[PDB]
């Protein structure tokens, strides 16, 4: 081993380093923004149907229960 | 004949069996392999008395049983 070897490695891994990293949490947020988005759509084809076939507003609710006649 | 094959409907078949005193029925049977499981082996019948009145009753399930069909 010699010196010479040693520091062309340091100047290799100075070298390496320094890789700019640029901005991330922006995409993350869009990203999350439009799974919400996503998410909360097809339930305004819920709300519009169940209004129009009579069922009330106040019985409109969010669950895995199966729905019933008068209930959504 | 009412123009239309039994199986015009890929949902189900179709039965027309009116006696000859005017009392019958209509029936749109709901068949396996091309319906929903819901809806599956449900019969619509549109039953027509003696009288001349015209009645539907369904056998679905009273959500998916459409306006003016008793269940």
């Amino acid at each position: 081993f010699t010196l010479i070897e040693l520091m062309i490695v340091v100047a290799i891994i100075g070298i390496l380093a320094a890789i700019a990293i640029p901005q991330y949490q922006n995409y993350v947020a869009r990203s999350e923004g439009a799974s919400a988005l996503a998410t909360i759509n097809p339930l305004k084809t819920t709300v519009e149907e169940s209004l129009s076939r009579g069922i009330a507003g106040s019985k409109i609710k969010i669950g895995t229960t199966a729905s019933t006649a008068t209930e959504t | 004949y009412v123009g239309v094959e039994p199986d015009a409907n890929k949902l189900g078949v179709i039965a027309v069996a009116i006696e000859d005193s005017g009392a019958g029925d209509i029936t749109f049977t709901f068949q396996t392999g091309t319906s929903s499981p819901k809806n599956a082996t449900k019969v619509i019948t549109l039953n027509r008395t003696a009288d001349g009145v015209w009645a539907c009753k369904s056998t679905q399930d009273p959500m998916f049983t459409p306006k003016g069909c008793d269940n």
